[PDB]
């Protein structure tokens, strides 16, 4: 009855160790432009400055 | 796109277009003839000008060399318009752009020669001068009677020709 209450605590601490190692991996994972910039307007493509615009300036 | 400043030096190059590009007639019309015949070269050559700018859009940064074949045709068809308007109404076209030579090339100051020219070209060259983007129940501005903005001096030749066209009944 004491070895099982050992193993419960050790299971509950290896759960926290794996929880930390996961949450440290989750930080260095790269993130989408829709999550790490504005959600609305998910493109990085500008089309900026359109009053005297020349066709052929797009690429 | 930006203006030359701080001691710009103009230079020209005596050279020729290469062999593979065919020769093209260029427009010799000046700012008042070109601004006069602008609406009629825009009426006849809408799909050619549209083809040129649409090609230039689709081949980005290609630009110059890859839509040359179509910028041939826009210059050719506008030369066709101005040759036809010469041979049709040289006198009234001349009346219009000689009016536009004064008054800062403002189109606001030459209505009475413009009416004569628009009638003569719609009668014979059968092209009409229109303003697009203009939804109905909005009068086009070169049709209105008593505009607020009148020129300083009506030129004399077009007032006389306008009164003579009233008396002839052609107006």
């Amino acid at each position: 009855d004491i070895l099982n209450e050992e193993a419960k605590i050790v299971q509950a601490l290896n759960n926290q160790r794996e929880l930390t190692i996961k949450m440290h991996e989750l930080k260095r994972e790269e993130k989408d432009y829709a999550h790490s910039y504005s959600p609305l307007f998910s493109d990085p493509v500008p089309q900026g400055g359109s009053i005297g615009k020349a066709p052929g300036s797009s690429r | 796109p930006r203006e030359a400043a701080a001691h710009w030096v103009p230079f020209e190059d005596k050279a020729n277009m290469p062999d593979n590009v065919p020769d093209v007639v260029e427009v010799g019309a000046t700012s008042a003839p070109l601004l006069s015949a602008s609406y009629f070269i825009g009426a006849k050559c809408k799909p050619y000008n549209d083809d040129f700018m649409l090609c230039r859009e689709e081949s980005q940064g290609s630009g110059a060399i890859d839509c040359l074949k179509e910028g041939r045709r826009v210059t050719r068809c506008a030369v066709s318009v101005i040759e036809d308007i010469n041979k049709s109404c040289l006198d009234e076209f001349r009346l219009h752009w000689q009016c536009l030579e004064q008054n800062n090339h403002q189109l606001s100051g030459c209505r009475k020669a413009e009416a004569l020219l628009n009638k003569c070209v719609f009668t014979k060259l059968n092209l009409e001068k229109k303003i697009p983007g203009l939804r109905p129940d909005e009068e086009p501005v070169f049709l209105k009677k008593d505009p607020w903005i009148k020129p300083a001096v009506d030129d004399f030749k077009s007032v006389r020709a306008y009164a003579e066209a009233k008396k002839n009944g052609t107006l």
